[PDB]
């Protein structure tokens, strides 16, 4: 019953290659996977190609123009251990901390390599 | 008493389909390709009929030797078929395209459509802001070849919800959308979205629950039971709120007078005083910790993160994004742009103040509207009437957007693209209208 | 029977204009309930320069 | 304008890069590896120069004889394991007499 | 005359930097010259073999980082990897 219900769901939603929904003519080509990491660089190269051909023309609304300017006001410092207000930053390993005891039993005896995903949250690595 | 969370329960019944006799080929089809969920149905209906997350599995059966395909709500039947769910969204875009074709085939099968030589209905599509040419090219390819649809039109979901809540199409306002993977600010002038002053911050619900995931990994590195993404999503949904003032709330949330009331203990599912040490308050709350109790070491303690993770939108430097905050970006838009001298609001700015709208999937967090009203009263001149409109469910106002747009036939024809215009102008064509993307150049 | 009129808050804009002799200065003051712009005479501007007032000082 | 001053380090970085090019270790060499070599070299000689300094003021001599670095290198187990197999010219023997070998 | 290669002046004035009032003899310069090229060829070889074991064809900070984390017995490596990472961050800062 448990292993037979999914068969009923599969045969209820069963569809094939000559389905009634997609069109009669296909001409379907092959398609590269084209992950999202290279897509921003592809658009950057494309818009650089367009501006260099125009240089041999001001952009209006691109992906790199809508994207936010950095803050003018200084960002508030925070302790990376507790999320509290950070007063002190340790000079040995560059982690801000709030009071003495997190420096005693967390910041001092921490393992090497814990720092890199400790500072990955604020992107200080 | 600590609470215990689980995965959301699977659906006992599968999703029904609409009757095929009620289909007509003249009605358009409204789709919303959201990063989290898919909304599909007709236009004449106002209430939703198909809401499901975008996922698909290839269940290989041993006895029949046939790869079964389970789509959306059909993936919410078994735990193994839920865990093998695959989203088509990779990053803020789509990368695998055949998955989009079979989920569109699933929506067309479950809409009660009996078509011939492709779908005879024009489609209504939402798209992200400043969308890259390759995915809209592939979109034109798949709809104009695979499905044989007569017409297509496109737009942004935030502007569509703005047009839904301002149905005259000529109002002036400032829309804010908090999506699953991005947060957008668009100033709207006279019913047309001014996209040269639009702003985007790279944070959404997905980055927030990943922040919860690696924050819980960092806070309890010796936790034995790995909890899934759905548990992180549910306890972000149920135990997080926007603080009214993050500077003042952070200096008193570790006191004992708050941790008796504002600490949530979450139990994992399975078969020299501590008063003066803030480590014991931060890790184990205001109750003493016994390391020998079996139920004790299966526990979260949510004390700081509940007000810490919604503050990443207001200060992106916590999340590592070197960007200005939502309040600072709104100050930049409202006080130094559209002919507004800083210290002298123009009439465009005054009209934009009175029609501030918050929408998107990540507006469900409580305390957001009061916080943005407090900030707006903070930086504006005195006496400005600030109005903030928030929907009861701001995850559905986009479908109301294309419903009101395609019900308004007078302005519906200004945005449509037929087969004939695409065939004469290729995939490279930009339809410049009020409620959608503009040209990449001037 | 006198009156007391007080403007206090954070300076967000201190923009003086001349014509070497300053004509006036537009000063913007910001508090928790909003902001308010002020025009000022040059003597109060000289007193502001005496007190070493920059952008962001309450 | 020197790259050692750009790295903020005192031990030279162009010299070790030159010795790494024709030292026939790898056909391709990264930029940060000679800096890392100069850093670990500076740390090693800084540590034993502190050790030779405290041996020198223990014996109250302004000039560090190699015997000073013998009882500087035999006073820590990390360099007793790192330089235990080594043989040193004019090193002598550290003072070590067994309790049983002593009379009474 | 011949251009002899030796880092005796480098060790001489880090000695002068950390101990401003301490002298030294020429046999000492020869003896830690033997030290520093002993460890220079030892750890240059180590990384070499290692990277070749990894089948990598180069030498960036990674191979030498694991080599100096692996090679010497202790303590000096614990300060050394931290100070070397701090050195390469002041290099990339400049």
């Amino acid at each position: 019953e448990r292993l037979l219900f999914l068969r009923s769901v599969g045969e209820r939603n069963e569809i094939g290659f000559p389905s009634r929904f997609k069109s009669a003519h296909y001409k379907k080509p092959t398609r590269r996977h084209k992950s999202a990491r290279q897509l921003i660089s592809d658009e950057n190269k494309r818009i650089n190609a367009l501006l260099t051909k125009a240089n041999k023309l001001v952009p209006k609304a691109t992906y790199f123009s809508v994207e936010a300017p950095p803050s003018i006001r200084p960002a508030k410092k925070y302790c990376d251990v507790t999320g509290l207000k950070g007063f002190y930053k340790s000079p040995t390993n560059n982690i801000r901390y709030h009071n003495a005891e997190i420096y005693q039993l967390i910041v001092k005896p921490m393992a090497p390599g814990v720092d890199q995903e400790y500072l990955k949250l604020r992107g200080a690595n | 008493k600590a609470v215990v969370i689980d995965d959301p329960p699977l659906r006992q019944t599968p999703e029904p389909f609409d009757e095929q006799s009620a289909y007509n080929p003249q009605s358009p089809i409204a789709i919303d390709f959201g990063s989290s969920k898919l909304r599909a149905g007709f236009v004449n209906h106002a209430t939703p009929t198909h809401i499901f997350p975008n996922a698909l599995t290839k269940f290989r059966d041993r006895k029949l030797n046939k790869n079964f395909t389970f789509v959306g709500n059909d993936t919410l039947l078994d735990q193994a078929v839920r865990s093998q769910s695959r989203s088509p969204f990779d990053g803020p875009f789509v990368t695998n395209w055949n998955l989009t074709e079979e989920i569109l085939d699933y929506t067309f099968h479950h809409l009660g459509v009996v078509p011939d030589n492709g779908i005879p209905n024009p489609i209504l599509l939402t798209e992200r802001l400043a969308t890259v040419q390759s995915q809209r090219t592939n979109w034109y390819q798949i709809l104009f070849e695979t499905y044989n649809v007569p017409g297509v039109t496109f737009g942004i979901d935030s502007l569509f919800s703005f047009y839904n809540y301002n149905p005259s199409g000529n109002k002036t306002g400032l829309v804010i959308s908090c999506g699953h993977e991005d947060t957008n600010v668009i100033p709207v002038v006279d019913g047309a979205g001014i996209l040269t002053d639009a702003k985007r911050i790279n944070w959404g619900g997905h980055q927030a629950v990943d922040y919860l995931n690696d924050l819980m990994a960092l806070k309890y590195p010796y936790f034995p039971t790995k909890m899934s993404y759905l548990q992180y999503e549910t306890m972000y949904k149920d135990y997080c709120y926007v603080s009214r003032n993050y500077d003042e709330d952070i200096e008193k949330i570790l006191t004992l007078e708050n941790l008796d009331t504002n600490d949530v203990v979450v139990e994992a599912p399975f078969t020299y005083d501590w008063r003066n040490s803030i480590l014991h308050l931060f890790l184990r709350g205001p109750r003493p910790h016994d390391s020998e109790n079996i139920h004790e070491q299966h526990q979260m303690h949510l004390n700081v993160e509940r007000i810490r993770v919604p503050e990443v939108i207001f200060q992106p430097t916590m999340g590592g994004q070197d960007q200005a905050g939502i309040c600072e970006l709104s100050e930049t838009i409202l006080l130094k742009k559209f002919g507004s001298q800083p210290g002298k609001l123009s009439q465009t700015s005054i009209d934009m103040v009175n029609n501030v709208l918050i929408t998107g999937g990540n507006a469900k967090v409580p305390g957001l509207k009061e916080r943005i009203v407090k900030e707006f009263t903070g930086f504006l001149p005195t006496g400005t009437n600030i109005t903030v409109n928030m929907s009861s469910d701001p995850s559905l106002d986009a479908w109301k957007g294309m419903a009101a747009l395609a019900r308004n036939e007078e302005q519906y024809r200004k945005t449509v693209i037929s087969k004939k215009e695409y065939e004469e102008y290729g995939p490279e064509y930009i339809k410049e209208h009020k409620l959608g993307n503009t040209k990449y150049f001037e | 029977k006198e009156t007391k009129e007080v403007y206090e808050g954070e300076v967000t804009e201190l923009t003086p204009e001349d014509a070497k002799t300053i004509s006036h200065v537009i000063v913007g003051l910001k508090s928790a309930k909003g902001t308010k712009t002020l025009r000022l005479d040059p003597t109060i501007y000289e007193s502001i320069q005496r007190e070493k007032v920059s952008i962001g000082d309450v | 304008k020197t790259r050692s001053s750009r790295a903020g380090l005192q031990f030279p970085v162009g010299r070790v890069h030159r010795l790494l090019r024709k030292g026939n270790y790898a056909e391709r060499v990264g930029a940060g590896a000679p800096v890392y070599l100069a850093a670990v070299l500076e740390y090693l000689t800084a540590e034993i120069l502190e050790l030779a300094g405290n041996a020198a003021r223990d014996n109250k001599k302004t000039r560090i004889i190699p015997r000073h670095l013998q009882l500087a290198v035999r006073n820590d187990e990390e360099l007793n394991k790192l330089l235990g197999r080594v043989t040193i010219a004019q090193g002598g023997v550290l003072p070590n007499i067994q309790s049983v070998l002593l009379p009474k | 005359k011949t251009r002899k290669e030796s880092y005796a002046i480098y060790v001489y004035k880090v000695l002068k930097q950390v101990h401003p009032d301490t002298g030294i003899s020429s046999k000492a310069m020869s003896i830690m010259n033997s030290f520093v090229n002993d460890v220079f060829e030892r750890i240059a070889g180590e990384a070499s073999r290692l990277a070749h074991y990894n089948k990598r064809s180069t030498i960036t900070s990674r191979e030498i980082q694991t080599a100096v984390r692996l090679l010497l017995p202790g303590e000096l490596a614990k300060h050394a990897v931290s100070e070397g990472t701090k050195a390469v961050t002041k290099y990339t800062s400049a």
